């Protein structure tokens, strides 16, 4: 029984908005640096990978509410600013959050009522960790094919709110897959 | 009449003649003459009791070696050069830790009490609580002793109540301990008299609700407001019914109750073997009940301690020693709560159970429709019935389940009457309403008035209850009156003070203040309450309070576990006002401009100070407003206060 | 007899009654349950680590200060400053047991006790008919705790050397699983380090007349009568559901169990037992009740 670790970093290509406060964005109540929750990653990934088609959705994330019980096989954790993004923004003196002013146009009236929505800065990097509990040897290839297709979809989609309006596009870089428990080889599994 | 009832009805009127003399248009002999015209109180031994409450009078009354008045003498002595000024103004005890005199007032009170005494008062075995209530209604601010040389802080109601209490305790102690010629037991010689003060004839008893917090704050459902006002009230009424039922057992009067509130109750009872045996049995039955429904959420512990009457007269400050000792015994008999067979029974019941009430976070209780148990639904019923109806009835059927196989339902005053002539074994508990005079009229005090949440604790209350006024005012009487004053403050004054505010009162009393409502309103009411309290405590006692902003539809069980001159004068009055005027005069300063101000301010840097200068320059405020803002921004204390004030603006 | 130190770096939900509840420390019940579940997932043998291992509850730490719970001992003097206090660090523990702690010292110790803060994070659930048609979202709340960069929790375990080697292997397995509630949603991973602190060892290896119960225990049937002779204790209804026992999770729920808290004081020692809370199931479900005694 082995535990596979999928680690990497994600870049904010266009501004990001999770906004649990709202319209603030989620942060840590002491460090005052924004975070991207694991619940967001998991929810959007599940919605995409399911809409792509089921039993596989049950297998990767686990539902256990339909008269049969399946334990989650993929664990997703939060992400945080890397040291690299922090140091770069400090040296070049860049704030960590941008605030976009927005506006709405009424019809038959054409009066504008403005908005104020906070957004994570472009170029910021988040470091993430996933875990894959391989409970069946003969299915790791299939499950990483599924997670590959899911990450491929998320590459071409958005996280958080207002993505149709132009924000949330992310990128995935520097993914490494290592086996941290047990004696299962993982030098052939692949994620972009 | 039962001789105990004779002690009661006589004692509570021993110093009645004072109001009559002080009247002038109208002491022992005078009171004797006054009571002597009325058919109901035409009992004669009560007349003897009243007419002979002092040493000189008793010297020649030639009364029997057993005549109730002697107990009255010792009781008044225990509860307590002599030029009484009829106009002496009563003083508030809170200073040492005056109220609103003239002659005609007393005449008016004479009229009023004759009116009530012809038309409201009547003599039967069970009307003593009613007599006590009318005394409470009429006398709470008529000074008891008006000695020019004493620190006058006792109302005559307090003096009478404690005298009646002590008289009851003495009577039981003497009747039980095989003494009958009380004239010779007590009065004969001062040395023998002094011994009687020294004999431990009194027991002080304590109570404590164990699991207040986790029972009141386990709510997650959509009726958060409706349940909380009702759950708190159910727990309160549980405490009240426990104490009343105990008093009924010990055959004692409602006077012996000295304090109720929160979870504590103090009772002064007799120091006999009979009383102690009953107390043990009643503790057994209560604990068995409370296990039979809750098993951890609520439990009651009682403890008692022998005390000698000499200690009640503040002889050696020993009142403080004995009071602390009983407190320690309570806090150390809440340790060993469950016997061996009990804990076995708790663990070996494999029972078919359903799951946790959505409203009431509890699994053990047995749910039903809408995922709610019967108890939670009864709580919801009483919640619905609270707002429109005021009287609360203890009966065999009811709606909610009370301790000793009783139940509560809700009625109206006409319905209460209809139950009264029905002669059902009832008690009426009211919504802060006197002038009831209906059956067992028991004006129980509870502040029923109807996001922001506010919690407050009296900082100096442990000492005040315990240390009190040092070395000279530490009787039972004076701590009792202090207790009554704090209780009445938190159980009437909140109701009145909260009127102009959009707030509903959840759980208030003792030293806990729990109010919830709109954000702005909570702040304004909190300031008003702090000031009005500092008025009533003459700036002797301080309050610490916390207010937080909580979003709607949060589980109120979770918001509760989260939760002066400086804030009023400096933040609210000056900075907030100038800021509000500034934004009112100049439009277009929406949340965007204010939030850029925040963005500059929270990062405490000088380059940000220059940037803020640029921003204020680009605004169109008057030079005074901009200048004041910038000068405040240069200073740390001022800038924090400015941040708080403008945050309040939004 | 080694002790384990836990660092988290991700906020953790630990739970008492509802998902919006937040708790800082957890008991040997949840810990032993986690070790059992990871042993079974590994497919290792369970007998060795069932009836030989003794685990203490979790207890927080700060930068270089370690903490143990307040003994419910009868101190004879305020009765206020001590009530607001929960934990007493290892430096001053013998001082507390012998009355060498003063009210101003109590205020100071309470003042220094900033070892984490609480929070409620909001979330929404759009699996509902928002997929299908006009239908409201159903926001829910979770309760979390976050530690400052030098805080965490620590264990105390004892047993044979072989048992501790197995415990090390299982802990290595567990550090990449969670130890809390919403593990799969991104809460509660940790890295652990084994350090030998001289002072805590000294405290654990005394000899006295009283005993301070550091875990949650319940005496067996035939010892409780003599166990409760002179004691000061708090009972806690410990409940919860079970993982993979029968068809419906909602229809499976452990029978409630009461055990003494993690600060009780006793005269006569009792050994505990791993008690079943099982019924209507396909496999036994274990709850832990075995004391770790501190003898002074």
């Amino acid at each position: 029984y082995s535990k596979i670790k999928i680690s990497g970093t994600i870049e904010v290509v266009t501004g990001l908005h999770i906004g649990g406060g709202g319209s603030p964005v989620v942060r840590d109540l002491q460090t005052k640096l924004p975070i991207i929750p694991g619940s967001s990653i998991k929810g959007k990934m599940r919605n995409l990978l399911a809409k792509h088609f089921d039993e596989r959705v049950l297998r990767l994330f686990g539902s256990s509410e339909k008269g049969n019980i399946q334990r989650a096989r993929l664990q997703i954790s939060d992400a945080f600013f890397s040291e690299k993004t922090k140091e770069h923004f400090a040296q070049n003196d860049i704030a960590y959050t941008e605030t976009k002013f927005e506006n709405t146009i009424n019809r038959l009236t054409a009066v504008a009522n403005p908005r104020q929505i906070e957004r994570v800065t472009r170029g910021s990097e988040f470091d993430f960790v996933f875990i894959y509990n391989v409970d069946e040897e003969s299915q790791v290839e299939d499950d990483f094919e599924n997670i590959e297709k899911a990450i491929h979809l998320l590459e071409n989609d958005y996280l958080g709110g207002g993505g149709t309006r132009g924000n949330g596009r992310i990128q995935f870089k520097d993914t490494n897959i290592e086996t941290v428990v047990g004696e299962y080889d993982s030098t052939n599994l692949k994620i972009k | 009449m039962n001789k105990k009832n004779i002690l009661m009805y006589g004692s509570l009127l021993h110093d009645i003649g004072k109001i009559i003399y002080r009247s002038g248009d109208h002491h022992s002999k005078l009171g004797h003459q006054f009571l002597s015209q009325f058919s109901e109180f035409k009992d004669n031994e009560v007349l003897d009791n009243v007419a002979y409450h002092h040493y000189k009078e008793l010297a020649k009354a030639n009364l029997d070696n057993d005549n109730t008045a002697y107990i009255t003498y010792i009781a008044d002595n225990i509860a307590s050069l002599f030029n009484f000024d009829k106009y002496t103004p009563l003083y508030s005890v809170f200073n040492i830790v005056k109220f609103k005199y003239s002659s005609g007032n007393y005449t008016t009170l004479m009229k009023d009490m004759s009116h009530d005494l012809e038309h409201k008062l009547s003599i039967k075995e069970g009307t003593f609580p009613s007599l006590l209530q009318w005394t409470e209604s009429l006398w709470q601010y008529v000074p008891s002793s008006t000695n020019k040389n004493q620190l006058i802080d006792i109302s005559l109601y307090d003096h009478s109540r404690i005298t009646c209490a002590i008289a009851s305790c003495i009577f039981d102690y003497l009747n039980e301990n095989n003494i009958h010629n009380y004239k010779d037991e007590l009065f004969s010689k001062y040395e023998n008299t002094k011994s009687f003060y020294q004999k431990e004839a009194f027991l002080l008893l304590s109570m404590d609700m164990s699991g207040i917090q986790d029972f009141i704050y386990n709510i997650s459902g959509s009726k958060a407001l409706k349940s909380l006002r009702s759950r708190s009230f159910y727990l309160e009424l549980m405490l009240e019914v426990i104490v009343d039922q105990l008093l009924e057992r010990l055959e004692l009067a409602r006077a012996n109750l000295l304090y109720t509130g929160g979870g504590h109750a103090y009772l002064l009872v007799s120091n006999t073997d009979k009383v102690k045996k009953k107390i043990t049995q009643f503790n057994n039955e209560l604990k068995k009940w409370f296990m039979s429904e809750f098993t951890t959420d609520l439990s009651l512990s009682m403890a008692f301690e022998k005390c000698s009457g000499d200690d009640l007269m503040n002889t050696s400050g020993n009142y403080r020693t004995i009071w602390r000792n009983v407190s320690s015994k309570l806090s150390d008999i809440k340790a060993h709560k469950y016997s061996a067979e009990d804990i076995l029974k708790l663990n070996h019941f494999h029972s078919y159970g359903d799951r946790e009430c959505k409203e009431c976070l509890r699994s053990d209780i047995d749910i039903n429709d809408d995922g709610l148990c019967s108890i939670c639904e009864g709580i919801i019923n009483i919640s619905n019935d609270l707002r429109d109806k005021s009287f609360f009835v203890l009966s065999e059927t009811g709606k909610l389940k009370m301790p000793f196989n009783k139940f509560i339902s809700v009625i109206d005053y006409e319905e209460a009457e209809m139950l009264v002539q029905n002669n059902n074994q009832v008690r009426i508990y009211s919504k802060n309403k006197p002038y009831i005079g209906i059956g067992i009229s028991t004006n129980l005090w509870m502040c029923d008035y109807d996001l922001g949440v506010v919690r407050a604790d009296i900082d100096n209350l442990g000492a005040t209850f315990i240390s009190g006024i040092p070395e000279k005012y530490n009787s039972i009487s004076r701590t009792a009156t202090l207790s009554r004053q704090l209780s009445l403050f938190f159980k009437y004054e909140l109701n009145h003070l909260l009127e102009n505010y959009q707030i509903t009162a959840i759980y208030s009393g003792g030293d806990d203040l729990f109010l919830i409502g709109a954000w702005d309103d909570i702040i304004e009411a909190s300031i008003y309450i702090n000031d009005k309290f500092k008025e009533f405590t003459l700036d002797k006692l301080t309050l610490s309070a916390g207010v937080g902003m909580f979003s709607g539809k949060y589980p109120v069980s979770k918001m509760a576990f989260e939760t002066w001159d400086e804030f009023k004068k400096n933040i609210l009055e000056e900075k907030l006002l100038v800021l509000q005027q500034g934004f009112s005069q100049t439009d277009e300063h929406g949340k965007a401009f204010i939030y850029k101000m925040l963005a500059l301010l929270r990062n405490n840097e000088a380059i940000n100070i220059a940037r803020l200068a640029y921003l204020l320059a680009r605004s169109k405020m008057n030079e005074d407003f901009t200048s004041k803002i910038f000068n405040w921004a240069q200073n740390d204390k001022d800038k924090n206060q400015l941040i708080t004030a403008l945050e309040y603006y939004i | 007899t080694k002790v384990f130190k836990l660092s988290f770096k991700t906020p953790v939900h630990f739970g008492k009654k509802r998902l919006s509840d937040g708790e800082m420390t957890i008991t040997a019940d949840t810990l032993f349950s986690a070790l059992f579940i990871e042993t079974l997932q590994l497919g290792k043998d369970t007998d060795w680590l069932l009836n030989d291992l003794i685990i203490s509850d979790t207890f927080p730490y700060e930068n270089e200060l370690y903490y143990l719970p307040k003994p419910l001992i009868k101190i004879d003097s305020n009765h206020k400053a001590f009530k607001k206090l929960k934990y007493v660090p290892v430096h001053h523990y013998n001082q507390y047991l012998n009355g060498e702690l003063s009210a101003e010292d109590a205020t100071d110790l309470n003042d220094i006790f900033n070892i984490g803060y609480f929070s409620l994070q909001t979330k929404v659930s759009l699996i509902a008919q928002e997929t299908d048609s006009s239908a409201d979202s159903e926001p829910y709340s979770v309760g979390t705790f976050t530690f400052e960069p030098e805080a965490g929790l620590y264990f105390i375990a004892k047993g044979s050397e072989e048992t501790l080697d197995h415990l090390n292997n299982i802990m290595t397995a567990l550090q990449y699983s969670g130890l809390g509630g919403k593990r799969n949603a991104g809460y509660g991973q940790f890295e652990y380090e084994i350090i030998n602190n001289q002072q805590l060892s000294k405290l654990l290896n005394q000899n006295g007349k009283h005993s301070i119960l550091l875990s949650t225990a319940m005496a067996k049937k035939e010892e409780i009568e003599s166990a409760l002779k002179e004691a000061r204790y708090i009972l806690t209804k410990r409940s919860g559901f079970v993982q993979s026992t029968n068809y419906s999770e909602m229809l499976v729920k452990k029978s409630d169990f009461y055990s003494f808290s993690s600060g009780s004081v006793f005269k006569n020692i009792f050994n505990g037992d791993i008690f079943n809370v099982g019924h209507n199931g396909k496999h036994p479900v274990y709850r832990y009740a075995k004391p770790l005694w501190l003898e002074v």
